[PDB]
């Protein structure tokens, strides 16, 4: 069971260094829509909140390293950054998820393609189509087969 | 007879009915009268011998009272529920969207026990919805019905199963209350008796007995007869009551600290204290009946008791050992046997009254907490009964029931039979019942206990198959909710006139004979052997002296809709089911015509449906008008009856009522005075009598297609009226109010021509598809007018308007409302469905000119052609027989009696020896015309106008081809058949689309009849396309036509510009998927066949 | 599994038998009777033997001493004196 | 060129791949502007990173019409281009 992974890394140029991240990609804005609702309220995908949290933790870690704080506080902030990135990628995978005001977990990046209405299952399910109609049938005995 | 105005429909029946068909709406009205404790119900109950009967509301108020403070210092009690007269009449409620209701008042008594002071006060409890004389409730002007719910009765149920691990036979028992914890006992594969309390973990049963106060000596004395009980007792690590109670408490309250008081009181609160556990009156009755306890004593308590538990244990042990008889100390001997769950001895009807009573109980429970609080938060001097009560929870609960409960349903007003069947419907699915999702075949299957109680034929064919049925015509509801049916008593081989209503449990203890069994003078059976039904649901030839009961009528088992199928016994069960279902979906016709061949049931069914107007008391007609009729009774008092004219039904069908009586006519009490939508002279008329020829014809009736004569279109034989209802309301918003007005911006001067000064289209205007109905504008102003939907058209028949300036009682945020009614008259057309009463449904494939139809030598062209190849395979020759009799009904008949009665006619009553043309006949479903009688009558038909016998003795005629003109080389079966126009009309069954509105959260089209939605393309259709290998068409369906936005705009403009449809490039789904994958730090790369790219 | 009754019964110690036949039962010790009673909760037994013939040291000296711990006063004694 | 879309490969992305995909680093946790509903500069919706919300409309307005293509505005860095680019342009965050 271990040689499976070890060989999967042996038999290719694939470096294992990709399993540790130094940078985090941000999905284009229109894939995570934010809009104002009727009456001045706002609708927003949870992805924006997760990205905001990650950015907050990263900026505060930079500040702490600038301030010369002792290692304990700095690496506690590092732990928080790690947790924020984990929540961004797969919120519920580890322990208890980050939850919104409704006491329900936020949807993460993985949920985009994980769920029953995920990207990989969109095409498979039946869908409505234009230029179509439906009607009752009767026998046209005078018709030709075509 | 019992119907003064009945037309003289001669009947082929041989046996007399010793019992009249009861009131078909009694299942609703009697239950509701019980709920409100009406005087009529009380008198009927005490006549039946019930001891001081109590009404439904009285029961709940007696349960509720006395409300007491937890200090014991005060009490509150409720009594004397009574109703004031209804605020408005039924028609006023329908007009103005009010609920038909009566104020409810209760006498409330408050007592201060510390002083002993008394205060009594009349308290208004709310407007209580009231049932109409038709068995319906007017809720917000809409007429609704409450269906009776089939549910398992509370009680003790024994069961037997096989242990798959050992193939051993195991027994178990469940005590199931109306409310409370469950109590199960069982004998397992290792021969030890155990108990499950509150569905917690299993224990030795003695652990309960010790917890109840039994010592080992008592357990040995009672249960010593069985070695397994002694082995369970001797292998139990419990010493006495306290240890057993603590052990029970641990399982019952895991993780909580156990103490003597906690366990001792918890075990009592579980089963023996009323506020947390109770068998309903029916549950107590059932437990006492099965366990043989409290016999000869009145049912006056609801809790389980020590004797019930001990007797249940002993019953289980006796059953396990294979014993058949059991008697308990202080009880009576009873049979030992497992219980069939599906038997109507265990199923019961929670009718309308009990359904309303439960929600009243919930609301009163809320109000009780209100009283518990505000009784203890006010000066004892100031508190009064009216200041302790808040009625809002009760009114809210009643409104919730009548507005949201699955069992409260819009009444099926398609036609009178549909509504009548809806009122008599029995539904197993609903709150606290079962569901279509997981109900197995076991509950759906017909049961031998259903005989005479639930119709085996009339049930839906879809996922509701078996879950919804109909009450039999002779059945009534036992006050405990069990269905009971009448039987004639039989003794010493002679039948007698005593009628006993037996439940299924009672009936299983008797032998019941077949009603059709012959009996000579004074009732003795002619033959020495008789068909009888037996407890196993079995049929046997028993000795004629071995019969205890007999069925009162041959058709005791059928429902109303099933009884209306002539020659029912000649049709297969599936096709009889289809015909019964189709009768309910027949649309009213402009003119109704009673069937030539019918049953005795049409008249009573129509009368009890209530669509016909019936005189209340004998008198003479003073006035007749299209709108109202006025009668003067022999008392000298005067009555006026109002007729519904062109009123819309819940399903859009026309509910026109017509007067039949002439001025000055003698009208007796109960006589029909005005016909309903589907009645002629009082008796129901759901279709038309058409001249039918049974033959294939040029392939235009291939695969059950139907050919119609153009006469039916020309003479409006099958024409029907439909009324559509459109709403638009003027409201307000943050940006201001909304205006209904004629001054719509930028609309052409003619488009608003038919509109009035307010902007509402005038009555009598012919409105086209897409035309304006009511002009409305809203701030931004904008055009938001009400317009005729796609495909719809007709004449504006009526307008109704509501404004807050008139105290309209509309909801919040609305300033005006307008309802427009559009009437459309539809002739029969191609694609419309027709069907007989035998399940012979079909679609009209062709309508032929009158000269093209095959015609009789007399010159009469046939009205309809039905293909032969349908009858033999589908097994519904009852349509053929009817056809033959139909001719014998149109042309008269005359049996020669000069020398003597012919042998085949020897069973005909003397009244059936001759009848004139167009004479209606009755052939009841299980006692009617035999084959020989029908053949003889075919031989005895009168000739036509010119003296020619058009149809031979075999029912065939020499038809002529209307096109070539030569006769057909063989005679063809010709006759008259009763045909129904079904509600599946083409006008709204057709859909079409080419782009339009789209979904937004995901971009696929919409789906809906009135929303211009497209057709679904499932995965199976994709499989078919892949099997063809038509890749490009599949791609069009998958991307351009369904999801793509840019692709859609491009392709539409390409078609409009007449240019090549662009060949799709990189899919749009792929590009979003790629970025979604990349956002998770996955390097996804497109590879060319030659290298990375 | 579709095993014979004997196959399924002999493989499991928890199997409870409907009847137990014991011949030469005098040789059974108290623990053997305990085991057999554990395997026959229904308490249906046909016990056959002759006390004088006992060879086992732990065998029964009298039927009561063995059977009263399980069915005191609920066991029937029969004898066959004639020898042929 | 879907005519050469023959195989699809998946693998671990390295930090250099993430930096090559991205048009710019998201620096601030800002949302759409509460004051005017415009995107914040350097926010998660920054136009300088992800492109303009409205076609050929410069952030500072020095280029505003269809005839202009591809030009970076020297004063605010937004590219005068079609708005659809906001559905494809990737960002990144540099972790400390
Ligand atoms: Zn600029």
């Amino acid at each position: 069971k271990r040689l499976k992974v070890v060989a999967a890394f042996q038999q290719s140029g694939n470096s294992p260094m990709g399993m540790v991240l130094d940078a985090v990609p941000v999905i284009p804005p229109e894939l995570r829509p934010m809009v104002q609702l009727d009456g001045g309220r706002f609708a927003t995908s949870d992805l924006n909140d997760l990205y905001r949290r990650v950015i907050n933790r990263n900026n505060r870690l930079k500040r702490l390293i600038d301030l010369g704080a002792p290692e304990i506080i700095v690496n506690n902030e590092k732990r928080m950054l790690q947790e924020s990135v984990d929540a961004l990628f797969d919120n519920g995978r580890r322990g208890r998820p980050v939850t919104g005001p409704g006491n329900r977990p936020l949807k993460s990046l993985s949920d985009l393609l994980k769920g029953k209405q995920g990207r990989f299952r969109q095409n498979l399910l039946g869908k409505r189509v234009d230029y179509s109609g439906r009607s009752v049938i009767v026998v046209g005995p005078q018709l030709k087969l075509h | 007879n019992s119907v003064p105005g009945a037309p003289n429909r001669v009947s082929f029946a041989k046996l007399r009915e010793p019992l009249e068909v009861p009131g078909l709406l009694d299942v609703q009205t009697d239950s509701f009268e019980w709920l409100v404790g009406s005087d009529r119900w009380r008198q009927a109950a005490i006549d039946r011998g019930e001891e001081n009967p109590v009404g439904g509301l009285e029961e709940v108020l007696a349960e509720l009272s006395p409300i007491e403070d937890f200090s014991g210092s005060m009490s509150l009690s409720f009594s004397d529920p009574r109703f004031d007269e209804v605020k408005a009449s039924v028609d006023e409620c329908k007009d103005k969207d009010m609920t038909y209701a009566a104020p409810l008042f209760v006498t409330a008594e408050f007592i201060n026990n510390n002083t002993g002071e008394i205060k009594s006060q009349t308290v208004f409890m709310g407007d209580f919805p009231m049932m109409t004389e038709k068995g319906t409730f007017i809720i917000n002007g809409t007429e609704r019905v409450v269906v009776s719910q089939l549910v398992r009765s509370p009680g003790v149920y024994f069961d037997e199963t096989i242990d798959k691990s050992t193939e051993k036979t195991l027994h178990s028992v469940k005590v199931i209350p109306g409310r409370g914890a469950w109590l199960e006992f069982d004998v397992d594969k290792r021969d030890t008796v155990g108990v499950r309390i509150d569905r917690k973990r299993r224990q030795p049963v003695t652990v309960l007995l010790k917890a109840l106060g039994w010592t080992n000596e008592q357990i040995v004395e009672r249960f010593g007869f069985s070695e397994i009980m002694m082995g369970t007792l001797e292998k139990d690590t419990t010493s006495g009551t306290d240890e057993a109670l603590l052990d029970i408490y641990r399982k019952l309250r895991p993780g909580e600290p156990p103490t003597k008081e906690s366990a001792q009181t918890l075990l009592e609160n579980l089963f023996f204290k009323e506020k947390r556990y109770d068998l309903a009156r029916v549950g107590r009755y059932k437990v006492n009946k099965k366990l043989g306890l409290n016999a000869g004593k009145p049912i006056t308590s609801s809790t389980l008791t020590e004797e019930d538990v001990v007797a249940t244990i002993e019953y289980l042990v006796r059953l396990h050992e294979g014993q058949t008889s059991m008697t308990v100390p202080g009880g009576v001997e009873v049979p030992v046997e497992v219980d069939d769950i599906d038997h109507f001895g265990n199923r019961r009807l929670r009718t309308v009254g009990e359904l309303i009573q439960n929600q009243i109980r919930v609301g009163l429970s809320r109000m009780e907490r209100v009283v518990r609080e505000r009784m203890t938060t006010q000066d004892v001097e100031a508190i009064t009964p009216q200041t302790l009560i808040n009625i809002r929870p009760v009114v809210a609960a009643i409104k919730e029931f009548f507005g949201t409960s699955q069992l409260s349903q819009f009444m099926d007003q398609n036609n009178p039979l549909s509504g009548l069947t809806h009122k008599r419907r029995l539904s197993a699915l609903g709150p606290g019942g079962l569901s279509r999702e997981r109900a197995g075949l076991e509950v759906r299957d017909v049961h031998p206990s259903h005989y005479g109680r639930m119709c085996p034929i009339e049930t839906p064919e879809g996922p509701n198959i078996g879950l919804i049925g109909s009450l039999s015509v002779y059945a009534r509801v036992n006050p405990f909710g069990f269905i009971e049916t009448p039987y004639r008593k039989v003794e010493n081989g002679v039948v007698t006139d005593q009628i006993d209503y037996l439940t299924a449990d009672e009936e299983d203890r008797h032998v019941v004979a077949q009603a059709n069994s012959p009996t000579d003078e004074n009732g003795r059976f002619t033959e020495d052997r008789v068909m009888v039904r037996k407890k196993g649901g079995e049929v046997e030839f028993v000795s004629a002296d071995q019969v205890d009961y007999m069925d009162v009528s041959p058709r005791q088992m059928v429902s109303v809709a099933t009884a209306m199928i002539p020659f029912l016994e000649h049709d297969d069960a599936n096709r009889a089911l289809m015909g019964a279902n189709m009768q309910r979906q027949a649309v009213p016709l402009v003119r109704s015509e009673a069937p030539l061949v019918g049953t005795g049931m049409e008249l009573r069914a129509a009368i009890d449906a209530g669509d016909v107007v019936v005189a209340d008391k004998t008198g003479v007609i003073e006035e007749v008008s299209a709108d109202y009729i006025t009668v003067m009774a022999d008392d000298g008092t005067r009555q006026s009856y109002r007729l519904r004219k062109f009123a819309r039904s819940n399903h859009g069908t026309c509910a026109n009522q017509r007067p039949i009586v002439d001025a000055g006519q003698r009208v007796e009490a109960g006589q029909v005075i005005a016909d309903g939508p589907c009645t002629q002279n009082g008796e129901m008329a759901l279709g038309k009598n058409l001249l039918v020829a049974i033959m294939p014809w040029e392939g235009h009736n291939y695969e059950d297609a139907i050919i119609l004569s153009n006469r039916l279109v020309e003479e409006d034989v099958l024409t029907s009226i439909h009324i559509e209802e459109h709403e638009i309301d003027a409201r307000d918003t943050k940006l201001g109010a909304e205006e209904i007005t004629r001054d719509i911006p930028n609309v052409s001067d003619e488009v608003l021509a038919d509109l009035d000064e307010r902007g509402i289209v005038r009555i009598g205007a012919e409105v086209r598809d897409g035309d304006i109905l009511v002009g409305k504008v809203t701030p931004k102003v904008r055009d938001t007018s009400l317009k005729v939907p796609h495909g719809e058209s007709g004449k504006v028949i009526g307008i109704r308007v509501f404004s807050r300036e008139d105290d309209d009682e509309l909801p919040a945020g609305v300033n005006e409302l307008v309802r427009v009614y559009v009437a459309q008259k539809r002739k029969i057309s191609d694609g419309d469905k027709l069907a007989g009463r035998h399940g012979n449904k079909g679609v009209i494939g062709k309508i032929l000119p009158v000269e093209d139809m095959p015609f009789l030598p007399d010159g009469t062209p046939v009205d309809i052609i039905l293909n032969t190849h349908g009858v033999p395979r589908r097994m519904n020759i009852g349509q053929i027989l009817e056809t033959h009799l139909g001719w014998v009904a149109k042309a008269g008949w005359n049996i020669d009696v000069a020398a003597g009665v012919p042998d085949w006619a020897s069973k005909l009553p003397e009244e059936l020896y001759s009848a004139p043309a167009d004479s209606t006949v009755a052939t009841p479903v299980f006692d009617g015309a035999q084959e020989g009688e029908l053949a003889g009558l075919l031989g005895s038909t009168l000739p036509n106008r010119d003296g020619e016998v058009m149809v031979d003795a075999d029912g065939k005629s020499t038809l002529f081809d209307g096109r070539s003109g030569e006769p057909f080389p063989y005679p063809v079966t010709v006759g008259y058949m009763y045909i129904l126009k079904l509600h599946h009309l083409v006008d709204d069954k057709i859909h079409a689309r080419s782009t339009g509105p789209y979904s937004m959260i995901t971009q696929q089209p919409l789906g809906g009849k009135a929303q211009f939605g497209g057709q679904r393309f499932g995965e199976m259709e994709c499989w078919a396309m892949q099997a063809y290998g038509a890749a490009y068409t599949l791609q069009e369906l998958l991307t351009i036509k369904s999801d793509d936005t840019v692709g859609r705009v491009k392709v539409y403009e390409a078609i409009v510009k007449g240019e090549n449809i662009p060949e799709p490039g990189i899919p749009e789904s792929f590009k979003v998927l790629l970025k979604e994958l990349q956002s998770l730090c996955l390097n996804v790369e497109v590879l060319s066949s030659d290298g990375a790219a | 599994d579709n095993r014979e009754l004997s196959e399924r019964a002999a493989a499991d110690r928890e199997w409870t038998y409907g009847h137990v036949v014991v011949d030469e039962a005098q040789e059974l010790s108290e623990m053997d009777w305990r085991l057999l009673m554990r395997r026959c909760p229904r308490r249906s037994f046909t016990i056959v033997g002759d006390l004088a013939q006992r060879r086992s040291p732990a065998g029964a000296r009298s039927w009561g001493a063995m059977l009263d711990s399980y069915v005191p006063g609920r066991w029937v004694y029969k004898s066959l004196s004639v020898n042929y | 060129d879907v005519n050469f879309f023959d195989e699809l490969r998946i693998g671990l992305a390295t930090a250099d791949d993430i930096r090559n995909w991205s048009y710019g680093e998201v620096k601030k946790p800002e949302t759409i502007n509460y004051r005017t509903l415009k995107p914040e500069k350097d926010g998660l919706f920054c136009e300088k990173i992800f492109g303009p919300t409205r076609d050929w409309e410069c952030y500072c307005g020095k280029y505003k019409r269809v005839r202009f293509k591809g030009i970076i505005c020297e004063r605010c860095g937004v590219e005068v281009t079609r708005a659809k680019v906001r559905r494809e342009r990737m960002g990144h965050i540099e972790l400390a």
